DNA sequence: ATTTTGTAGCTACTTATACAAAATTCAGGAAAATTTTTCTGTATAATGGGAGCTGTCACGGATGCA
DNA sequence: TGCATCCGTGAAACAGAAAAATTTTCCTGAATTTTGTATAAGTAGCTACAAAAT
């Protein structure tokens, strides 16, 4: 690509001759052979990085990067969330405290998204035509006003 | 033009969204919902035409009490609630029109009405059955069928039913003369005729 | 004097079961297709770089010394 | 040997290649619904019925 890039630069400088500034991209691009999509693809593939700490400027006071954060987040998502654990957790948490634990295992809860009903419907006590039944049942249970009417808000 | 799939609803109760809507096309069937469980659809629709009357039964402090249904794969418009508030405030045919809108919803019931909660499951399964098939039905040869992709429980809906809509309809299917199907087809084959 | 209460009853009558293959879809695999990344050569001849900076200190050292 | 200086502190090449990758295809396979389908009773109904309170 250092080589196309550099091919583009003097293609495009004959260009910008005729056409000064060479305004000309998707029409460079009829000598370009391709859309400037990958044209300012290019322009930005080739940018050199810049010291975490060059220090800021209109100041020596600092160096970059320290006006920003890293991967994390900040607690007021994670409460928000860890709320809704709980909140979830009693409200449902108080209806067929055994089909809860499906609710917990065919689905989150815990660590698995899932345990595939298949694999659930024994999972408790071994069972095929008592699973998606009470499953919608919970849902629909703890759906409907008063009853999901409390993540309503929650919706985390 | 809102929509959705085949498997999703509109809204629920509490949802202060309520303003009346405008079915652009397919059924988006609102399924009211219940305490406990057990949500009747009732409501069922066509082009252009309107659903969820909200900012309109107790005032604009209405709770739709109604979760919604996105039946099939959506079609549906709304307008902002002026058009039914200050928009409809002005001449009565404007409010007239979203009236006969409502009409349509209210038309609905009554055709529901007798159908629904007839007596028998088999003879109001078929009650409101040709009705089905004057609704989103699809003539072809036998006659004015529907064809829709579905249950057999969904339909217990229709009655309270368990195997009847595998079984009893297999009747009609065959055995007694009305329908047919193609992995999960209806071909009613008739308005009245055999099995009237 | 019908009517509601009955009792002694069924039949119809309808869940319920459980299975069940049939769907019916989904995922993963496998390519295979291809796009992108690498690799290699290049023959007149070519044989030491860039910079500058030039205003405290201290100390301990300062070995180095004469 | 106290007395120099004198460390260094706190303040742009390419064409030719290939081979990778990758990646779209497939397919498939299975796994997984649904539905059909039985299934089996029991049934809760239900429908008359009967004597005895309007």
């Amino acid at each position: 690509l250092y080589e196309t890039i550099s091919r583009i630069k003097k293609t495009t400088k004959l260009l910008s001759q005729e056409m000064g500034r060479k305004p000309t991209e998707e029409e460079i691009a009829t000598r370009m052979e391709m859309t400037i999509e990958k044209l300012r693809f290019i322009a930005k593939s080739a940018q050199l990085p810049i010291s975490l700490e060059t220090p800021i400027g209109k100041e020596e006071d600092s160096r970059l990067g320290d006006f920003i954060e890293s991967d994390g987040e900040t607690p007021e998502d994670q409460v928000s969330k860890n709320l809704l654990r709980e909140d979830l957790e009693k409200v449902l948490d108080s209806l067929s405290p055994r089909e809860r634990d499906v609710l917990r295992l065919r689905y989150g809860l815990d660590d698995g998204r899932m345990k595939t009903l298949e694999e659930i419907g024994q999972i408790f006590n071994v069972t095929r035509e008592r699973i998606r039944q009470i499953e919608a049942k919970a849902l629909r249970k703890l759906r409907h006003p008063n009853r999901n009417s409390v993540l309503k808000e929650y919706i985390r | 033009v809102e929509t959705f799939e085949r498997n999703k609803t509109i809204f629920f109760p509490g949802d202060p969204a309520e303003r009346v809507y405008f079915l652009l096309k397919g059924a988006v069937k609102l399924s009211r919902v219940y305490e406990a469980g057990e949500e009747i659809t009732v409501a069922l629709l066509r082009e252009n035409s309107v659903f969820g009357v909200l900012s309109l039964l107790t005032g604009n402090k209405s709770d739709r009490f109604y979760h919604a249904v996105a039946f099939t794969p959506v079609e549906l418009l709304s307008a902002p609630i002026e058009q039914v508030e200050q928009a409809l405030k002005e001449n009565p045919e404007l409010s007239m029109l979203m009236l006969r809108g409502l009409s349509s919803r209210i038309l609905q019931t009554e055709m529901m009405i007798e159908t629904l909660a007839h007596r028998d499951m088999g003879s109001r399964l078929v009650s409101f059955l040709l009705i089905l098939c004057r609704d989103f039905g699809v003539p072809c040869a036998d006659g004015i069928t529907i064809d829709l992709k579905l249950s057999h429980q969904a339909i217990a809906e229709a009655i309270g039913s368990t195997r009847v809509t595998v079984t009893r309809l297999l009747g009609d299917l065959r055995e007694k003369k009305m329908i047919s199907i193609h992995k999960k087809k209806i071909t009613v084959h008739k308005p009245v005729t055999l099995s009237r």
